[PDB]
């Protein structure tokens, strides 16, 4: 009733001045994962179609719409990746960097150091196989003034 | 009322912009999801 297209979508409201976009998210085997902060757990509408909240945690900045997180590929800690951005008014566009480290006291986690607006938040993070490997839109501002976000995958059960 | 709208396939492309560094930070999560640099 809706577009279930596997792909690269973008979140938009039409809350504030016209359609303004809030975020970014991957279809996959029928769910929708984007971050939480995106959505806020929020529903979605796609054309006619509802898409209902399914499993998220504030923490892991995660959620996913109409079924559990599917998306399970790993960063291999050595190669190169692509970020594919969906910037706000922009075309999708892919763009390819070493990821650095993330040091957490619960361990390591691969990091995109690339600059994007905030409504780019959920854009997709691949391998060269173009697996899902994680999301950006969760990280941290450095000494530069710079953005880099964790590369943020959840858990397929 | 947030809705969604496709904007692309997830493919990884040949002969991409290759651009970004490779940093090494020492981070903190917090309960509401937001990362700080530990200095
Ligand atoms: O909106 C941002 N980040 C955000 C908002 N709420 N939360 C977060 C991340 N922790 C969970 C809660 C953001 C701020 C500045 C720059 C950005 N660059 C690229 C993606 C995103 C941001």
């Amino acid at each position: 009733k809706g577009e279930t297209t596997d792909g690269v979508y973008r979140v938009m409201t039409r809350r504030l001045l016209g359609s303004t976009q809030v975020g970014v998210g991957v279809m996959q085997e029928g769910v929708f994962h984007t971050m939480w902060h995106v959505t806020k757990g929020a529903a979605l509408r796609s054309g006619e179609g509802r898409l209902d909240p399914y499993w998220g945690d504030v923490k892991q900045d995660l959620v996913s719409y109409c079924g559990p997180w599917k998306l399970d590929a790993a960063w291999d800690g050595l190669s190169e990746v692509q970020l594919l951005a969906v910037p706000p008014g922009e075309r999708a566009k892919n763009i390819q960097t070493l990821p650095g480290i993330f040091k957490t006291k619960d361990g390591d986690i691969g990091a995109v150091a690339l600059d994007y607006p905030a409504g780019t938040s959920g854009s997709p993070i691949l391998d060269k196989c173009g697996r899902v490997i994680g999301l950006y839109g969760n990280g941290v501002v450095i000494k530069n003034g710079s953005y880099v976000s964790a590369i943020t995958q959840g858990k397929r059960e | 009322d947030m809705y969604i709208e496709r904007a692309g396939d997830i493919t990884w492309e040949k002969d991409a912009e290759v651009t970004g560094n490779s940093p090494r930070l020492d981070v903190a999560l917090d309960e509401s999801g937001d990362f700080s640099l530990v200095e």
